[PDB]
This record gives C-alpha cells, sequence and structure tokens, in this order.
C-alpha cells in the first residue's frame, strides 16, 4: 500500500468531468502507468461513487490479456487513484479517425481480441461491460486490444441474469435497452457488432446528431452494408446486430462461444488469440516511453469522506 | 469522421 509521492507526473493523457488520467513513472521501480485521479467532491457530488467501486471491484477482480491490469488503487484525503497499465498505443477513436476504415483481416485481429476480453468477463467473473465503443479500447505498445473505464460494468450477471439501468453511450445502445427492457449479457454482443461494423464499414451502423432520431434509427432500421464488404463479414455483423436480442449471435446460453464459431472467425486459434500468438496488423511507433503521439493534443501538452476498502495492491 | 462519444448513467 503506497501514496501519492511514489510517481512522477510526466504527461496528461486525458481530462473528464470527475478528474483525470495522467502518465507516471513509478520512482520504486522506473515502470510506466497510467493514473486516474478522481476529486472526492466531484465523485460524491455528480453521484459518482457507486461507478468507482464498481470499476475498483472489477478490476481488482479480473486478469486478461486485453483488459488493462490494476497495479494500485489508493486514497489521499481529497483524492481517489487508480494506477493502472499504459496503453501507449492510444484510443481505436484515435486510429480510425485517421484511417477511415481498417480492413477484414485488421478488423478481425481486434474482434478475435475484444471476444476473448468479453467472453472472460461473461463466463468467469459474471461480468458485463455495457460501455463498449472505440474510444473505451486503446492499444498497448505492441499493438494489442486493452479495454478501459469499467464504470458502467454490472456484477453477478450469470446468464439470462436482467438487468434494468439505462446506460452506456448513446450511439451503442442496443435495442432492448433503448426500450425499457430487462436486458441480458447480450448488449456486449450489440456492442461488438457496432464497434466492428465502425472499423470494416468506416461508419456508425445507425446515426442522427440527435439522439431520440438515432434511437429511433437503432429500433427501426435494419441495417445496410457498404457493397465490398465480404459476406463473411456481413453475416456476422448481420448476427451480432440483430435487434432481438434472443436472435442476436452471443445471445443464447453458449455467449461468446458462438460468436467464437462464426465463419468469419474461421482461421482463428483461440488460445492463441488470448496467448498474444497473433501478429498486430499495427504496431504502434512510439519512439520513447513517453511518446504520447497516439494520444489527443489538447491534453498531451500539459493542458470528502473517506472510502471504506477502497485502497488496494497487486499481489503475485 | 464522428464526433467524440460521451458515456452516461440515467
Ligand atoms: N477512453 C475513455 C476515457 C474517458 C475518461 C477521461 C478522463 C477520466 Cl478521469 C475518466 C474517463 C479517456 O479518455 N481516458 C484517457 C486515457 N486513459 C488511459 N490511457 C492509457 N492507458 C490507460 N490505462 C488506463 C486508462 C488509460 C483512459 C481514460
Amino acid at each position: 500500500r503506497v501514496t501519492m509521492n511514489e510517481f512522477e507526473y510526466l504527461k496528461l493523457l486525458g481530462k473528464g468531468t470527475f478528474g483525470k488520467v495522467i502518465l507516471v513513472k513509478e520512482k520504486a521501480t522506473g515502470r510506466y502507468y497510467a493514473m486516474k485521479i478522481l476529486k472526492k467532491e466531484v465523485i460524491v457530488a455528480k453521484d459518482e461513487v457507486a461507478h468507482t467501486l464498481t470499476e475498483n471491484r472489477v478490476l481488482q477482480n479480473s486478469r486478461h490479456p486485453f483488459l488493462t491490469a490494476l497495479k494500485y488503487s489508493f486514497q489521499t484525503h481529497d483524492r481517489l487513484c487508480f494506477v493502472m497499465e499504459y496503453a501507449n498505443g492510444g484510443e481505436l477513436f484515435f486510429h480510425l479517425s485517421r484511417e477511415r476504415v481498417f480492413s477484414e483481416d485488421r478488423a478481425r485481429f481486434y474482434g478475435a481480441e475484444i471476444v476473448s476480453a468479453l467472453d472472460y468477463l461473461h463466463s468467469e467473473k459474471n461480468v458485463v461491460y455495457r460501455d463498449l465503443k472505440l474510444e473505451n479500447l486503446m492499444l498497448d505498445k505492441d499493438g494489442h486490444i486493452k479495454i478501459t473505464d469499467f464504470g458502467l460494468c454490472k456484477e453477478g450477471i450469470k446468464d439470462g441474469a436482467t438487468m434494468k439501468t439505462f446506460c452506456g453511450t448513446p450511439e451503442y445502445l442496443a435495442p432492448e435497452v433503448l426500450e425499457d427492457n430487462d436486458y441480458g449479457r447480450a448488449v456486449d454482443w450489440w456492442g461488438l457488432g457496432v464497434v466492428m461494423y465502425e472499423m470494416m464499414c468506416g461508419r456508425l451502423p445507425f446515426y442522427n446528431q440527435d439522439h431520440e432520431k438515432l434511437f429511433e434509427l437503432i429500433l427501426m432500421e435494419e441495417i445496410r452494408f457498404p457493397r465490398t464488404l465480404g459476406p463473411e463479414a456481413k453475416s456476422l455483423l448481420s448476427g451480432l446486430l440483430k435487434k432481438d436480442p434472443k436472435q442476436r449471435l452471443g445471445g443464447g446460453s453458449e455467449d461468446a462461444k458462438e460468436i467464437m464459431q462464426h465463419r468469419f472467425f474461421a482461421g482463428i486459434v483461440w488460445q492463441h488469440v488470448y496467448e498474444k500468438k497473433l501478429s498486430p496488423p499495427f504496431k504502434p511507433q512510439v519512439t520513447s516511453e513517453t511518446d504520447t503521439r497516439y494520444f489527443d493534443e489538447e491534453f498531451t501538452a500539459q493542458m470528502r469522506p473517506h472510502f471504506p476498502q477502497f485502497d488496494y495492491s497487486a499481489s503475485s | 469522421g464522428r464526433p467524440r462519444t460521451t458515456s452516461f448513467a440515467e
């Protein structure tokens, strides 16, 4: 268990309402980490406590190649801290903005890795991520997926276990969440569908600037694909983007296993995905460990109760 | 392409 002093504070990575994330060096070890620094007042007043704590419990209790690992969690008088694995490759949202579209091979790589992570969270851990999107999907130094931001997760979902909270990101909300229905772990697959649609098609499958119009598209409009899209992809995205979750690929008792079996993923050995044996079709070209070029330019340039049982240190 | 999105809770 350690404090604020045991770190150097090098580069800003992102600001939010609730606080900031800074690229840190661990004095004792020389290892680079990302630190989320939450102002306690903002948390309590904006009523973000429950999420903050859910992210704590979720991170502590998860260990996976494509999930951001948590090393320390500690609190000062006025702050809450999360020292986490640094993902210097930046956000998928960054890269895809630059490149417009990824190739199917490339989208399959990220897809497989996301499936690996989501499967683990579902069938072990009994968690539902709920907020899958390009912004929450980062790359490490090698070009492997790291998922961050676990505040909107739900714990204790075991199969058909259904939820009620209306949360996520409007553009990614699954039809059953948009109806005010009870929803199972299959919203994550809807999310996978939208993410992968965006990677292969270069755009959101449903978009209006206006949320209600947007929700109306999501509920009523049937998917359309670019004519250059291969049928294996087309099938996958159809399956994932089914509006009735009971029909959605991943919606049954098989969960991720159903998506893993899809012919879009024919050549993928799922053990090798997990073991990082696969060749990333993009390596982030960071020279130094402090190279923050895949992070947003506006941040990169430097620009109250006690929480019981919040403190935590990673074991062995 | 698209603008940056914001996560939310009811
Ligand atoms: N993406 C969504 C997220 C929204 C956000 C911003 C600030 C804060 Cl206060 C909390 C959430 C964001 O932009 N962040 C900035 C970057 N950040 C990271 N960058 C690199 N390695 C990391 N490991 C863990 C987080 C992390 C994760 C958080």
